[PDB]
């Protein structure tokens, strides 16, 4: 699920560690 | 106020107390030698294994080590298998291990953790409400709901509970049932109700439903701080970046990527129309809900500042040109990709996620009449062979009236101003 157009993700990025 | 304490950890009291001191004063170093000295004397002692715990956190964020980290998620693991653990002593350690097992990613080990927490605590509201965010990292809208909906029916005037079932049941396209959710919800102003994804789309719903009472939640939004204007609602921005509808190629200064594409539109024009006619798949329709009504799909070549190697296949030579503009396949921020539109299509008022992009649009092929895109406070049509630019983080609405098909070429960069260490360190979106 990404945020491509819109902002209909409750999250737009994702992280991993540091 | 909470009692981390059993009966025998009580009777250690000063040793424990000595040790934490150690790890107040920042001397973390010494810190953990003291825990880890306790553990092994106590290996039964619940407040001598959170020490550790917290010692190798600290550690962590030290020496900016996963590994460790992942140690002391371990550590906190080890807090909650011990025997009299008191109670706030377990939750807090528990919740601690969900909260850094989302920090390295492990969404589907948060949500054991939090599953667990809601097993050890089931009248604790907030527990709930932590498991349903947790569902909603991996985007379990589905098990999300359901938790909400659960914390709803015990307690009806939980705010964190509505402004969530409301994000969600919008997600759903459920919009009129919505509303009254995200609008009770940030009006209760419990903790974590102040969101702008809330504000955000509270007003897009009643944008939709004609409520003309949308503008007043952006305008409270941006009030609280959530967006840089009422205009721009973008929710992961750089502060500080030129802020305007549209711009020029000059103003840009990506004059030669313009060039580029205006020079050679024919050839992305012609591999647009083959892929249309040989291999149609390739074009998705959109799928974030923006459309009112219409068809409307787009063909990736570039998303996240990654080629795609299947789809460039498909349009090799674009891709071939693409490749000398670093300051577009590199926007792991943007896209690259086509875009047809057909007519009886209107797309919904919405906005980009981010202000850290511009966003280039090259008309390939354009009916005479019929499209048009409005950016703010002006509408615009596109030509073929043409350039148009706007920042797509300002609120921005597309029709399709024409009698044929219209396809354009959308090229994202960098927001010319993004210095390039910070071009290389924003997380994609
Ligand atoms: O591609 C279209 O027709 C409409 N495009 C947009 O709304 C956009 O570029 O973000
Ligand atoms: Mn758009």
């Amino acid at each position: 699920g990404k945020c491509k157009d819109g902002l209909g993700e409750y999250t737009c990025t994702c992280l991993e560690g540091f | 106020k909470p009692k981390l304490l059993n009966k025998f950890d009580k009777t250690i009291k000063a040793e424990l107390d000595a040790a934490e001191k150690l790890r107040k004063r920042g001397k973390i170093e010494e810190a953990v030698n003291a825990f880890k000295e306790l553990v092994r004397k106590y290996p039964q002692s619940p407040r001598a294994r959170y020490g550790k715990a917290q010692c190798e956190d600290d550690l962590a964020e030290k020496r900016r080590s996963n590994e460790v980290l992942r140690g002391a998620i371990e550590t906190y693991q080890e807090v909650a298998s011990l025997p009299d653990v008191p109670a706030d002593l377990l939750k807090l350690s528990l919740k601690r291990r969900s909260d850094r097992q989302q920090f390295l990613g492990h969404m589907r080990g948060s949500l054991l953790t939090l599953q667990r927490l809601v097993q050890l605590f089931p009248n604790d509201t907030s527990l709930k409400n932590d498991l349903g965010v947790g569902y909603l990292l991996i985007g379990d809208n589905d098990n999300a709901k359901k938790v909400y909906e659960e914390v709803l029916s015990v307690t009806p005037n939980d705010g964190f509970a509505k402004v969530h079932y409301g994000f969600i049941l919008k997600a759903q396209n459920k919009i009129a049932e919505s509303i009254p959710y995200l609008k009770e919800g940030i009006e209760s102003g419990d903790p974590g109700t102040d969101d702008g994804r809330f504000y955000f789309h509270l007003g897009d719903a009643m944008q939709r439903v004609g409520n003309k009472e949308a503008y007043k939640w952006y305008e409270l939004g941006h009030k609280r701080g959530h967006f840089a204007s009422v205009w721009q609602r973008s929710l992961y921005n750089v502060n500080g970046l030129k802020a305007q509808p549209w711009w020029t190629p000059k103003e840009t200064g990506y004059t030669e990527l313009v060039k580029s594409l205006e020079r050679n539109w024919k050839l992305i024009r012609d591999e647009g129309l083959a892929v249309m006619d040989k291999a149609k798949g390739l074009f998705l329709p959109e799928d974030e809900n923006l459309r009112e009504k219409g068809d409307w799909s787009q063909f990736t070549l570039w998303q996240q500042g990654r080629r795609n190697e299947n789809a460039c296949k498909g349009a090799p030579k674009t891709c071939t040109l693409l490749e000398k503009f670093p300051e577009t396949t590199g926007c792991r921020r943007g896209q690259i990709k086509y875009s047809i539109m057909h007519p009886g299509t209107h797309v919904w008022p919405h906005t980009g996620p981010t202000n850290c992009r511009l966003r280039m649009h090259l008309g390939l092929v354009i009916p005479k009449e019929g499209c048009k895109i409005r950016c703010a406070n002006e509408t615009k049509t596109w030509e073929e062979g043409k350039v148009l630019i706007f920042d797509d983080s300002f609120e921005h609405e597309v029709w399709q009236d024409a009698s044929s098909f219209r396809l354009i070429f959308i090229v994202d960069v960098w927001h010319p101003e993004l210095t390039p260490q910070q071009r290389r360190s924003l997380p994609a979106i």
